[PDB]
């Protein structure tokens, strides 16, 4: 009874900036948590980012510490992701992931199509 | 300099009684109130009882009202908390805090400024004995060649203080100490594991020595990879 | 169920008021028999201070116009011969003024309409001369009495409303009115003594108490409540001076409620504003009576106002005993300092007779003035007979049980030591009424006649037994058990009260008054014992020097000079005193010169404050021989001009 | 009868980041609240009293604000020595009641947990009972989840959990999870499994073995 969609895309170029967005339909985000994941050939199912309810602390993957900007809109129930200084090692599919557990223990069940990003 | 000291804690049996003392140095008592606060493992802080010795006003919390007793005398500059009919949740560390006298409260009690260090009291229906030390080796079906963790467990002992060490302290990389957990039978159990490096888990039959002063147990167990 | 409940409450209150009116009117007709009494005999029926109050109503109704009559009573020169007193603000004669102002156009319009509002016929007494006894509302005595009894019938309705308010159910009001009816003998005496000042004022005091309880209970405020409180405070103040002290004990109670956070800020502000306005209007209407200031009612108003307005500055106080002690110190100190800062300060020197009686009860203060009160058996301690009579109807046990129940609930639904200035504690009207009951009980025990305050408050407190907050079938089945056991021990008191009839007059005083009519000139000045003088003024319309309203200042020393003819003073000295005051006749009785319980006969009250004159022959020892021997030899300048059957003696001053 | 509610039960921020901790009282105590700091194994020390008056000796980087019945403790520049638990108390009523107790942690790079399975040793086949354990290490944040099942059998009431204090090297945690079964309950289905779900992973990590 939950679903989400990701917008944006396009053939990116190294050294540019990106503005990804994911929005859920049929369910809110004030009570739930949220995360971002990456899926790449050879090494998929890799953690990227997570934030729970309001900004009590947002956690990032080790190799992308600080390079990602996450902004939330509870009224629009949307997440925006800001990207700068993009290195050519970002060729993968970005997934906006929802966890149905209020304990924030990581019960991620919905995947969707995400947004594919190919760098050169 | 004014300061607080506490005594009278330890280990007792459920359904018993115990008296504990809070003495002060510097300022004379009966010019201020003193209070008792409990702290339990993983829990918060809870005010218990209060006394003003200027004219003998005592107050309690309803959770302990009717069993605990407060009696503060001025000549020795000390107070006594005496508790009877110990329950199963009274195990905690007690602090003797100081506040303003109740007759001069007037806009409320002053903040507890000069706390006491606190004494730990425990109730257990069981007796005390030594720990049983057991080995723990990684399975060969997972993480073979890379990461490997060896463990030494101490089970079914009493009381809490039991310290385990590896090969006379020479092993330090990723050493972990686990706090004991009180299970239903009233006996504690913990373990210590090390992320042993590669090369067949260091090709050593590791030794874990266990120290527990109340039983004077100094057993040394041997742990080897499977 | 809310329209039906309130309407039935209103209707039942009106009905119990009408029933009380009829009951008191029946007891009056059984007591004084005005139906077959002449107009001059009805006047003699009003003994001591009632004859003085009725005489001014008679003065106004006989004047050529109302303004001329009120001018006569404001510049009166007859009540105290020697100076010119304003009796309107001096005896509290506002009820007489209102009743006369209503009576004059009533009769005047009756003549135009040819209505026979007054019916009467010749009545014969036998040995005496024929007289005329007259009936109807058109008769002045009946108009006066009907006004009094219409006012006094609403006391039961106010008690019913207070019983409903304090318990929030109709069973409580029923319990209160039933306890008032079965103890009607101790609650009031308006049947025996209609023209008294308390008979006009106490209904307004209890109405004010009911309105105040309503204002406290529902947290009311605004202008429309100031008007309602003032409209019941001003009439009570204009009447009965003692009302002020009553309104003091109210304020002392209100403060005690306020200090426990049971009354909000706005409601207390409304209450104190109502008292300020009512005091100002009463002071103005009483022609600036300097007695109203330097009483306890004005400093109390100011002290309570100051404590109310400096209350928000103490919001952050948390230790309740300190807060209560602080406000109590401020209240007592301000009120006491303002009282003594105006009595022994600006030298206003109010009348201190309330405090003179009280000092004689505990200390040894004798003070002939106080001896005239303390032996009167109405300024004495409460009697054990009254207490046993109140316990007979089970009124005291019921109120006691309700009181202890309230104390229990109050102490176990409120944090005693720690207060929050933002939370009102609820049930303030019940505490206010309980504290008022304690004050009234103290007053009633100290001076009997203040039982008129204690008994209705005992009824109101017993009405707490039907408070639901502190099973329906068990509750309703046991409340009717209480109502039934009350009926079992209260019907006898009603029957006994209704089965008593008064004595049949006495012809001595009529003969004396006829002699005074015929054998003295119209401007003769009379002196004598206080009860006789009011009658000598009411009928016979002669100027007098001393009167029974001896309370104020300006008549106190006159009585001490007049009653010096019962002392051991020499004949020449008393004759000179009488001549200086300028009296022509002195009227007294031989039962005033009798010799068991010394210190209440005049022959013993004149040895405490005249010890130099003891051992010399008493004047009464000369009167009771000059009347017997029939010759006025030994009393050389005194002549016994009237003597008949050795009861009334009239001496004439040479 | 008087109690405090505290929403930021656990707050994690980096050194130098401003942190604000709130405190709400059900009643309307005026200004008789105070803030306290307690370190693990040590007694509490007083920081701010009367909701705005900073104590003496305590550093000047703790600020206390009061608005009505709400109170707030703020640190503009969080520092490594300012890592303990915080408490909020009132003193306007005879039952003196503290707060739940918030904790301040260190921001760090979250890493995937590492877990290992361990069957009972050779000394567990003669004592009448045996324990299968899971040792997990090197993860962040605090919130995780460990599960025990034997051929898809949900568990309730028998699991034992032991948690280590935050490490001094990489500021991470370690867990020991214990499933103890008697000898009569030991020779049942041979497939023993152990599942862990973390917020930092999408698929559960399962360590399973066969008896």
């Amino acid at each position: 009874q939950v679903q989400l969609q990701e917008s944006g895309g396009g053939l990116v170029q190294p050294g540019g900036s990106l503005r990804l967005s994911c929005a859920a339909s049929g369910r809110t985000i004030s009570r739930y948590a949220m995360s971002w994941f990456r899926q790449a050939p050879g090494k998929e199912r890799e953690f990227v980012a997570v934030a729970r309810r309001s900004g009590d602390g947002a956690f990032y993957a080790d190799s992308v510490q600080g390079r990602f900007t996450v902004s939330r809109d509870d009224a629009k129930n949307t997440v925006y992701l800001q990207m700068n200084s993009l290195k050519p090692e970002d060729t993968a599919v970005y997934y906006c992931a929802i966890d149905s557990d209020t304990f924030y223990s990581g019960s991620y069940d919905y995947w969707g199509q995400g947004t594919q990003v190919t760098v050169s | 300099e004014v300061q607080l000291v506490e005594s009278g804690g330890g280990l007792v049996q459920p359904g018993g009684s115990l008296r504990l003392s809070c003495a002060a140095s510097g300022f004379n008592i009966s010019s201020s109130s003193i209070h008792w606060v409990r702290q339990a493992p993983g829990k918060g802080l809870e005010w218990v009882a209060s006394i003003s010795s200027s004219y003998g006003y005592t107050s309690y919390a309803d959770s302990v009202k009717g069993r605990f007793t407060i009696s503060a005398d001025t000549s020795k500059n000390t107070a006594y908390l005496q508790m009877n009919s110990l329950r199963a949740e009274d195990t905690a560390v007690y602090y003797c805090a100081r506040s303003s006298s109740v007759y001069w409260s007037w806009w409320g009690y002053s903040a507890f400024d000069y706390w006491g260090q606190g004494t730990l009291v425990t109730v257990s229906s069981a007796s005390t004995k030594g720990p049983s030390v057991f080995p723990l080796a990684p399975s060969s079906k997972s993480t073979s060649g890379g990461t490997a963790a060896l463990g030494c467990l101490v089970k079914d002992y009493f009381p809490e203080p039991v310290t385990v060490s590896w090969n006379s302290g020479a092993l330090t990389s990723g050493v972990h100490t686990f706090p004991a957990v009180l299970q239903s039978s009233g006996l504690y159990s913990l373990s210590s594991v090390v992320t042993v490096p590669s090369s067949s888990l260091g090709t050593q039959t590791y030794i874990c020595n266990v120290n527990h002063k109340p039983s004077n147990t100094k057993v040394d167990k041997k742990v080897e990879p499977k | 169920y809310s329209q039906t409940w309130l309407a039935s409450v209103v209707i039942i209150g009106l009905l119990v008021g009408y029933i009380n009116y009829q009951h008191v009117y029946t007891l009056f007709e059984n007591d004084k028999h005005f139906s077959h009494l002449a107009d001059f005999e009805r006047e003699m029926a009003y003994r001591t201070e009632m004859g003085l109050y009725y005489s001014y109503y008679k003065t106004i109704i006989n004047a050529p116009s109302f303004l001329e009559g009120v001018q006569e009573i404001t510049h009166d020169t007859v009540t105290e011969h020697g100076h010119e007193i304003n009796t309107l603000n001096r005896f509290n004669l506002y009820p007489e003024v209102i009743l006369a102002f209503l009576y004059r156009p009533f009769r005047a319009f009756a003549k135009s309409a040819n209505w026979q509002i007054e019916l009467c016929w010749q009545v014969n007494r036998g040995e005496l001369r024929p007289v005329e006894s007259c009936e109807g509302i058109g008769n002045p005595h009946y108009f006066y009495i009907t006004g009094v009894f219409i006012v006094a019938g609403t006391v039961a309705s106010s008690i019913f409303y207070l019983g409903v308010l304090v318990s929030d159910s109709i069973f409580g009001g029923f319990l209160s009115v039933l306890c008032f009816a079965f103890n009607h003998g101790e609650a009031t005496r308006v049947q025996w003594t209609p023209p008294l000042r308390e008979s006009f004022a106490f209904p307004f005091i209890i109405g004010h108490i009911a309105i105040l309880t309503f204002v406290i209970k529902y947290k009311k405020s605004g202008h429309s409540m100031i008007l309602l409180l003032t409209s019941m405070a001003v009439p009570a103040l204009l009447f009965w001076q003692f009302t002020q002290f009553a309104f003091f004990t109210q304020i002392c109670s209100i403060f005690l409620a306020f200090s426990l956070d049971l009354i909000p800020f706005s409601t207390a502000k409304t209450v104190i504003h109502s008292h300020i306005i009512s005091f100002l209007i009463g002071f103005l209407l009483l022609f600036g009576n300097e007695m109203m200031i330097t009483a306890l009612y004005f400093p109390s108003i100011l002290a309570l106002g100051m404590i109310i307005y400096i209350s928000p500055l103490l919001s952050n106080l948390k230790f309740r005993p300190a807060y209560v002690l602080f406000l109590a110190i401020i209240f007592a100190s301000i009120t006491l300092g303002l009282k003594i800062g105006l009595s022994k300060g600006l030298g206003i020197e109010d009348d201190a007779h309330i405090f003179d009686i009280l000092r004689s009860k505990f200390t040894s203060f004798a003070n002939f003035h106080t001896r005239l009160y303390t032996c009167s058996a109405e300024f004495d301690f409460i009697q054990y007979s009254t207490i046993e009579k109140l316990c007979g109807t089970l009124l005291i046990p019921l109120a006691l049980i309700s009181l202890v129940t309230f104390v229990f609930n109050f102490v176990k639904n409120t944090n005693l030591l720690w207060r929050n200035s933002e939370e009102i504690g609820e049930n303030g009207e019940i505490l206010y009424n309980v504290v008022q009951l304690c004050c009234s009980t103290v007053m009633a025990f100290l001076i009997m006649r203040l039982k008129l305050f204690m008994t209705p408050h005992l009824c109101i407190v017993a009405a707490l037994f039907a408070n639901s907050k502190l099973s329906k079938t068990i509750r309703v089945s046991a409340l009717v058990g209480v109502i039934a056991i009350l009926f079992y021990r209260g019907i006898p008191n009603i029957r006994q009260q209704l089965n008593v009839k008064g004595e049949y007059s006495n012809p001595d005083q009529e003969m004396l008054f006829d002699w005074i009519q015929h054998n003295t000139k119209q401007d003769a000045v009379f002196a004598g014992t206080m009860p006789v003088m009011a009658n000598v003024k009411l009928t016979t319309l002669r100027p007098i020097v001393n009167h029974p309203h001896y309370e104020h200042v300006g008549i106190r020393e006159r009585t001490l000079k007049v009653y010096s003819m019962f002392s051991k003073k020499p004949i020449a000295e008393v004759h000179k005193i009488m001549k200086e005051m300028g009296v022509n006749y002195f009227v007294f009785q031989l039962m005033n010169c009798s010799n068991r319980r010394p210190e209440c006969v005049y022959r013993g009250m004149w040895d405490e404050e005249d010890p130099k004159n003891s051992g010399r022959t008493a004047l009464c020892d000369l009167w009771i021989l000059a009347a017997n021997s029939k010759d006025n030899s030994r009393i050389a300048p005194f002549k016994i001009v009237y003597n008949a059957n050795r009861n009334y003696i009239v001496l004439k001053i040479l | 009868d008087i109690q405090m509610t505290q929403s930021p039960s656990s707050l994690s921020a980096s050194v130098g980041d401003r942190v604000t901790i709130t405190c709400r009282a059900s009643q309307s105590v005026s200004s008789a609240v105070a803030w306290y700091q307690q370190k693990p194994g040590k007694a509490p020390k007083l920081l701010i009293y009367s909701a705005s008056s900073l104590y003496s000796g305590v550093p000047s980087r703790f600020s206390g604000s009061r608005s009505g019945t709400d109170f707030t403790l703020t640190i503009s520049s969080l520092q490594p020595e300012d890592f303990a638990t915080y408490y909020c108390q009132q003193g306007a009523s005879e039952p003196i009641t503290f707060g739940q107790g918030t904790k301040v942690e260190i921001k760090r790079t979250v890493a995937a947990p590492s877990v290992f399975i361990f069957p009972p040793s050779d000394s567990q086949l003669k004592s009448g009972t045996a324990s299968v354990v899971c040792l997990l290490n090197n993860f962040y944040p605090r919130e995780a989840k460990v599960q025990w099942k034997v051929d898809n059998a949900l568990q309730s009431g028998n699991s034992q959990e032991s948690v280590t204090e935050q490490d001094s090297k990489d500021s991470t945690y370690s867990l020991s999870s214990t499933l103890t079964l008697s000898k009569a309950d030991y020779e049942k289905h041979k497939v023993y499994a152990c599942e862990v779900t973390h917020q930092g992973l999408s698929s559960p990590v399962t360590k399973s073995f066969n008896r």
